[PDB]
């Protein structure tokens, strides 16, 4: 069970937004301009790390 | 510095013809694209046609037929070829050769056309 | 760098990561004409960035 949970939160953590707009890479990046797409993608970065 | 000897405009009746031609003298380079540009009597530039260094050309007007480039690659003159002269073409022309780095631009000669 | 624009897409780009600097300043006494300056020509059509 211990195994498993951890696996599960492991996963489940992807769809956090950790302060940024949005938790998908690839609407953020199409959505923005690439000063503030990095600023976005450096906090996605910096909470999945 | 460039210089770009305009010769060939003047008074011509309807459906007369005359040689309008420039040489670029200077400091030029290697692609050298050049043209001609229209300015009517207190309206905007348009461009005329265009001649390339390939011998491509690209006229910017429906006047195929009226005028037509010819290329000096020897001395790298351009002339154009006025024929079936109407009033509406009276403006002032001005050969521009684009270039590689630095535009430039001609003085400027006066076609005139009317009956 | 990193601006989406017709000039910046057609005519003139600038990296992401560009150091140095620009410098602009009006020119009405010298690059404008009453009958209107035109010397100076952009481009608007273009088929790629």
């Amino acid at each position: 069970n211990h195994n498993a949970q951890a696996l599960n939160t492991l996963v489940k953590q992807l769809s956090s937004k950790f302060g940024a707009i949005s938790s998908v890479l690839n609407d953020i990046l199409s959505r923005l301009d690439p000063p503030e797409a990095e600023v976005q993608i450096d906090r996605l970065i910096t909470g999945r790390l | 510095q460039v210089q770009l000897q305009e010769s060939g405009g003047g008074l011509v009746q309807a459906g007369g013809s005359l040689r309008l031609s420039c040489a670029a003298s200077g400091s030029i380079f290697s692609p050298n694209t050049m043209g001609w540009f229209r300015q009517a009597l207190g309206k905007q530039r348009e461009g005329v046609a265009f001649i390339s260094s390939i011998a491509s050309t690209s006229y910017w007007l429906p006047v195929k037929g009226r005028f037509t480039i010819t290329r000096d690659n020897t001395k790298n003159t351009v002339h154009l070829q006025m024929n079936s002269l109407i009033p509406e073409d009276t403006a002032v022309y001005y050969c521009y050769a684009v270039d590689k780095s630095q535009d430039y631009w001609g003085q400027g000669t006066q076609v005139t056309v009317s009956s | 760098p990193g601006q989406t624009g017709n000039i910046a897409d057609y005519n003139y780009k600038l990296p992401d990561d560009f150091t140095g600097c620009v410098i602009a300043w009006n020119s009405n006494k010298l690059d404008s004409k009453p009958s209107g300056n035109y010397n100076y020509l952009y481009r608007l059509f273009r088929k790629s960035k």
